């Protein structure tokens, strides 16, 4: 049995329990990943390794996370590029930017990736994103091409409440997003 | 209140190593925006 | 608000969330710090930095820990040297061995130390340990000389249950040790 | 069941830095023993 848990409701100026990559930093008690600038990547990882399953017992972990974020666009027809919560190998570093959202490099399933990402995609990349050209929540495994999606209507500037849960008896990963209004 | 739910079967034992880090990612390109987390909490129980 | 919590009831062979120093290692689901050998030090730290107080709010954290350990001596008149649970600066490294228990270097209060240690001392070091020559639980701050002690009777080989709690409104640190029988 | 309790006032804000690691220590010398942790759990709440 090993359990683990945390909660930060306000970020310090030196969050020493976080790893920042690319343009991530803390200001005003928020964790900011990209400012509204052209062509930049922002990543922040929790530093303790999480033990998600076991060679010896073959067990997998149940888990849940919940967070709050806003995306703040100059308007609603200039909005790029997205935001991801992901689970990755311990030495993870930022991958390819722009529509690849910092965590992947192709739409072709790459087993070496070892990354599960949940995404909140704000921009259609014609080459892999749903043909309906809508903003969407997606689950991706080892590829920038979601294995499943839901179209969601960005409320530019509002605070979204997300909960992600994974159940280890059922192998089901679920995502729900809530807007206040 | 406007909610959206998605779900799928992912077989975690086979995609990812026994030990993982967790975190958040964002990017801009030609177009852009500011993305920001205001709070984060996590719990897992293995075994 | 930032909270943090964990529980390991059985140790893996690669506890990746632990830092081992000196002779510490995991075997058989236990964390072993010193084997019964002459002159050795064993330290194991939880790797996430714990945020124990705040410049900006001036708050201090409440906290509690609980663990289980045994000391296993060849007999009861050959028992050395002790065991400590401590709170230290993040880059902590093992200090002086033997009766200094790996965490200190004098009995003279050293402010640079920044270490609070609770100890389970099994051997009288005439120079600083209670003149009654008894085995004892002690609270030490910045020195190997406990600012306060309790004499306890080592039950060589039994499993002790310890709980340590600190209350931030009262600045009181408490220790209780339980033997089964 | 044999219990022992000790307590004291420590003023943590003044002894230790805002950020700390926690852990376990043991040593032997001339004489010795084996010291071993069989389970460990922790919780703190700041703010
Ligand atoms: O900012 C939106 C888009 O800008 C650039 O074309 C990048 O190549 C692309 O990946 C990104 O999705
Ligand atoms: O093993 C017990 C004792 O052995 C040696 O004399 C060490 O110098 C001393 O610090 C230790 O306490
Ligand atoms: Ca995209
Ligand atoms: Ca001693
Ligand atoms: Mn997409
Ligand atoms: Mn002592």
């Amino acid at each position: 049995t090993e359990t683990t848990s945390f909660s930060i409701t306000k970020f310090s100026p030196d969050q020493q329990n976080l790893i920042f990559q690319g343009d991530g930093y803390t200001t005003k008690g928020k964790l900011t990943l990209t400012k509204a600038v052209k062509s930049t990547v922002g990543r922040a990882l929790y530093s303790t390794p999480i033990h998600i399953w076991d060679r010896d017992t073959g067990n997998v972990a149940n888990f849940v996370t919940s967070f709050t974020f806003v995306i703040d666009a100059p308007s609603s027809y200039n909005v790029a590029d997205g935001f991801t919560f992901f689970i990755a190998p311990v030495d993870t570093k930022p991958q390819t930017g722009g529509g690849y959202l910092g965590v992947f490099n192709s739409k072709e399933y790459d087993k070496t990736s070892q990354t599960v990402a949940v995404e909140f995609d704000t921009f259609y990349n014609a080459a892999w994103d749903p043909s309906n050209k809508e903003r969407h929540i997606g689950i991706d495994v080892n590829s920038i091409k979601s294995v499943n999606t839901k179209s969601w209507n960005l409320q530019n500037g509002e605070r979204a409440n997300v909960v992600i849960a994974f159940n280890a008896a059922t192998n089901v990963l679920t995502v729900t997003l809530t807007y206040p209004n | 209140v406007t909610s959206y739910t998605l779900n799928e079967v992912v077989p975690l034992k086979d995609v990812v190593p026994e030990w993982v880090r967790i975190g958040f990612s964002a990017t801009t390109g030609a177009e852009f925006a500011a993305q920001e987390v205001h709070s984060w909490s996590f719990n897992s129980q293995l075994g």
